[PDB]
């Protein structure tokens, strides 16, 4: 969202450095953000008799 | 004896360390001696909250509590509810309370009616300090607060290391907060100032306007030049992930 008041080069940094976690430790410093998807499905409108 | 160690049962609460002090003035006061008593030996990162009072923060306290637990951090404030509480007792988290005995009360057994002073469960360390005349009011805990979380950060002498990381989270809440934020800016500790009080929401909202547009109707002068000779991060968010991101940085690094 650009909400975190982070100059580029902490950002870089960072993210270089999360990457080596990921690769060294499997592990991640970055914690995972929801992304909600609408998505349209198709039901049948089984008649409710 | 300067200071005397006690069990302390919180009514249908955990039972915590409360440790009274007896001169907070005491010439060059036995933090090694009283920590190896508390078993508060290694070195830990600390939160110290600010100006912590009751509030309607619930979901920022469960990331701070995440963020603090992640990072074996211990957690500093006035020994009052603060609604941090609840997430501190589910992850057995360190809450360190520092008040002055006078300004709190011992919680009632079977009290229908919580006093907003009173000591909090989910605290696991209480610090209550007394002068010789035993008059101590809030703001004179102060100096003692700051020199028992920089001895929390170092821990025993004898681990060649520097100190843990110390982040200071300025809540704002109660209105004694500026002798807190004097001390942390001269130990150039970083400040996140934390969206949700009257006195955070207007340096936040000065802090992204122009010289010009700068309105301050709450802040004393005193700390308006605090601002511009401390370190202080802007938290525009009550958001959990936020807050947790911004403890777990600046835990781990130092920006500055």
């Amino acid at each position: 969202k650009g909400i975190l008041p982070m100059k580029e080069s902490f950002k870089y940094a960072y993210l270089v450095l999360n990457d080596l976690f990921q690769e060294q430790l499997q592990f991640s410093i970055i914690e995972p953000k929801s992304a909600t998807k609408e998505v349209v499905k198709a039901q049948p409108l089984i008649g409710i008799t | 004896q300067v200071w005397k160690p006690y069990d302390f049962l919180f009514p249908a609460g955990r039972l915590a360390k409360l440790v009274k002090v007896f001169d907070v003035y005491f010439k060059n006061f036995p933090f090694s001696d009283l920590l190896n008593k508390l078993k508060l030996t290694e070195g830990y990162p600390i939160v110290n909250l600010i100006g912590a009072a009751q509030s309607n923060r619930g979901k920022f306290y469960a990331g701070l509590a995440r963020a603090c637990f992640n990072s074996e951090a211990i957690i500093v404030d006035s020994a009052i509810e603060t609604g941090l509480e609840p997430y501190v007792i589910r992850r057995d988290l360190k809450l360190v309370g520092v008040a002055p005995e006078n300004c709190v009360k011992y919680p009632k057994i079977n009290s229908t009616y919580k006093d907003p002073y009173e000591l909090s469960n989910g605290h696991t360390h209480l610090f209550l300090v007394n002068d010789k005349d035993k008059t101590l009011q809030w703001s004179q805990e102060t100096l003692f607060k700051i020199q028992l979380i920089l001895k929390l950060a170092e821990g025993k002498v004898s681990k060649k290391g520097p100190r843990c990381k110390i982040v200071n989270v300025l809540l704002a809440d109660t209105p004694n907060y500026l002798d807190e934020v004097r001390l942390a800016v001269k130990y150039d500790l970083p400040i996140i100032v934390c969206k949700g009080s009257h006195i955070c929401d207007e340096i936040i909202k000065n802090s992204k306007a122009q010289e010009e547009e700068k309105q301050w109707n709450l802040v004393d002068d005193e700390m308006q030049e605090l601002l511009q000779k401390g370190h202080f991060y802007m938290l525009d968010s009550l958001d959990s992930e936020d807050i947790a991101q911004y403890i777990h940085f600046f835990l781990t690094f130092t920006p500055y």
